[PDB]
């Protein structure tokens, strides 16, 4: 309901990432603030590279 | 720029420094004439490819 | 936003399909109360009608 997993292979386990965009729901976000490219809105989800 | 501070920002790619020994010369696209102004060490815009 | 410095500090607002929540006060009903609602819209800038 409210849990996710995401499952990847046994060496792309660093560089698995996810990306959301949530995606709007008023047509009239969209305007004269889409040119600030955030209309719909971008985030992600990601495992750093560490040595 | 001159009112948000920064999202995702776009660019007249009116450079590409590429500094040696002497001069320069760039692969620029330019958001202004759009096409892709190629310059050289000679100085002069060598090439103007459409879009 | 950054377009909006000090002279804003009075402003209600909504957009499209966005929630405004409403305060429908009411007293003078029992059971179930059903509500109907009137908007009364109207556009800023001149109007020239194409018919």
């Amino acid at each position: 309901q409210n849990t996710l997993i995401y499952v990847v292979p046994n060496g792309s386990f660093v560089g698995s990432n996810i990306k959301l965009t949530y995606t709007t729901t008023d047509y009239a976000v969209l305007h004269y603030f889409y040119s600030t490219g955030q209309y719909k809105v971008f985030k992600t989800v990601s495992v750093p590279n560490v040595t | 720029a001159k009112t948000n501070p920064s999202a995702i920002l776009s660019l007249s790619t009116v450079n590409i420094t590429v500094v040696g020994l002497g001069g320069k010369a760039s692969v620029y696209y330019n958001s202004t004439s759009g096409q892709t102004v190629i310059t050289n060490i000679y100085g002069q815009t060598v090439a103007t490819l459409s879009g | 936003l950054g377009s909006l410095s000090s002279e804003a500090y009075y402003h209600p607002v909504i957009w499209g399909r966005a929630l405004i929540n409403t305060t429908l006060i009411d007293t003078y009903a029992s059971g179930s109360v059903p509500f109907t609602f009137q908007l009364n819209y109207s556009v800023p800038g001149p109007l020239t009608i194409n018919m």
